């Protein structure tokens, strides 16, 4: 009998554009006749959830309220409440959620670093690091798009926001991608898209290429007599 | 070398100034670019005003440049001088990179006084 | 007695994030007894629209009411109507408005082009041209960004979309950023942002700097001799 | 019933010395007995107009008003008037056109940017941007020319004038051309020409092929004999 509510996460809302928060009630015993709802600051009526999971492996009861909203509503600084009137709980359990307003506003500065040669010497697979840093709050969402087509999350990984050591409270993150050498010398635009709420357009991106450097070089041939 | 103008011109702040530079009256010099550029210890004229219309962002309203092909001349008028304008300059024609040009020196000084006893 | 309702546009909504719909009239008189009512499909509430129009120099009247709402709903396809109740006619006058589904979609692909050597030869002022391409539908938008803060829309100029000749009515457009080359000699990556509904993230950027057309290699072959 | 008054281009004159001036009305009603009269500023009429339009297929009905004058007259800059007298609105509408006075002369500075290497990787089509700049008055004309054969305009699209952000008076324009990359990869240079009444012999032009425009490769092989 424990109430949790997952707020709509900016990464999730980006991949979805369907802002969604769900109240999970944990370790409830498997009763029924259970009234679980989602309410606004005025307790306003929401649409109901769907697809409750099966009963818990420890034979307990999981109550989840799936409600779709307008994105502004959560960013408008307006609280939400999910209420449960369980058998054991003689009263509705109205819990209030609010976004942590007051957190600092720090946009990232993506520096998509290119792969040095050493790995491009076993001729097997280049490795591309989409370094992200200098930003807060957390929940940056990063993914790689290719020449107009997305990359499903197999091809890349990213960390979770790790606070910057020396810089004050803030964050960075990692991400990685691997591709074989006969790609990264073939074309292969390889842009790396960063989704974070403090960007002006809320979304930036960068890219590099085999030739993102390799500066002016001379074949000066000087024959004299 | 075939361009000709005044070597050094002095004035003090708040005043106007007008500079004339000369070119042979041939067809192209009557019908091609004239410029006023400023160099420094960094290697290159930065263009400040042109005969094609462009005026530097720092010189909007400050100055303009006019060409009198009949005199074989083009004139540069600068007003509202300051001590930040004293340095080495060049009049010239055509592409800035070559030297169909003439070097000019400019020294601006503040308007003294404040002494009613002198 | 003709009334228009202005539809929000991606340029507009993106500049506002706050899609708002308003209405305008032709050939009516400028008094009270003005009933601006914005409707849902079946006619739900209108926001408190304020700052209405005034009497027009020919004494025509246009009644304006904005309704800032959520954003997906217009995308969701909800027909909206503009009903008025004036002194000049008693009969209700309602203007349907909605998001016009129909014509297919085509992504753009911005190509940025760096200024001509010749222009840098004059070293006069550098113009960078941002060239959107072959997309659908219309209502693209652009604004110029460097070091993350933007530049005034006066520093550049884009004519609105043109049809493309070779392909069918997939469109194109172009804006040109003009800058002091004395700055484009310094770095200043100067990227050009593009907004288009067909865009899988709605917003793309490319960018360029000096080191984007620089030739890789010289191949000098000097054979000084006296033969 | 909407009338376009069409003054001939300076280019049309200078390539014809035949300064026909016309005015078209678009999407009116094609009755018969459609009457439009060309008159000077004096009210005095001028030469007639033959080969006049007929009913359009899509009801966007039309009527071309042809005329002629002496070129110096237009250089003199006096108002010219074709007036529509048809029974649709037998009220005589007034189409008065002239030549502006006081515009100075300024030259096109035709740069010519080559296609971005990125577009060469989508592997089909290449685009070249003939540009004109900093010129007065308006109404430059351009076309594209290559291998001594002209390029029928449906390949290229051209802008119209619109003032510089920086130059108070000087307009500019564009032109765009789309070509298969292999065709541009073939070598196969291209020349864009401009005609405009501040240009000495009235016509300048520039060219570019793969090699000229933004080459990665500089291959000088110069020999200096007998120092």
């Amino acid at each position: 009998i424990r109430v949790f509510a997952i707020p709509p996460s900016f990464a999730s809302i980006f991949l979805t554009k369907s802002t969604k928060l769900t109240c999970l009630v944990t370790d409830l015993t498997t009763y029924d006749s259970v009234t679980i709802s989602w309410t606004r600051q005025n307790g306003e009526a929401v649409k109901t959830h769907t697809n409750i999971s099966e009963s818990h492996p420890n034979a307990t009861f999981s109550a989840v309220g799936e409600a779709s909203i307008c994105e502004d509503d959560w960013n408008s600084g307006e609280r939400f409440t999910c209420t449960v009137t369980h058998t054991d709980l003689p009263s509705p359990l109205k819990q209030t959620i609010s976004r942590p307003k007051g957190v600092a506003l720090h946009r990232p500065d993506v520096y998509l670093l290119p792969p040095a040669r050493e790995q491009l010497n076993l001729r097997e697979s280049a490795t591309i690091t989409c370094l992200v840093t200098g930003f807060s709050p957390a929940d940056v969402f990063v993914q790689w798009m290719q020449r107009g087509q997305p990359l499903s999350p197999e091809k890349y990984v990213t960390s979770a926001p790790m606070p910057e050591p020396q810089a004050p409270g803030r964050y960075f993150a990692h991400s990685i991608l691997t591709v074989s050498e006969e790609e990264w010398n073939t074309g292969e635009t390889y842009t790396c898209v960063v989704a974070h709420e403090a960007l002006p357009n809320r979304v930036t991106e960068r890219t590099v290429d085999k030739s993102t450097g390799k500066p002016t070089l001379y074949n000066v041939s000087l024959v004299m007599s | 070398s075939p361009i000709f103008g005044p070597e050094e011109v002095n004035s003090v702040e708040g005043n106007s100034v007008s500079i004339t530079c000369y070119y042979p009256p041939t067809s192209v010099n009557r019908h091609t670019r004239k410029y006023w550029c400023r160099q420094g210890a960094r290697g290159g004229c930065i263009t400040l005003i042109s005969s094609e219309g462009y005026v530097s962002s720092k010189y909007a309203g400050r100055a303009n440049l006019t060409n009198f092909p009949e005199n074989g001349t083009f004139v540069v008028n600068i007003a509202q001088l300051s001590q930040d304008d004293s340095g080495r300059y060049k009049c010239g024609l055509g592409i800035n990179s070559r030297g169909l040009s003439f070097d000019v020196s400019l020294e601006v000084s503040q308007g003294p006084g404040l002494l009613n006893d002198t």
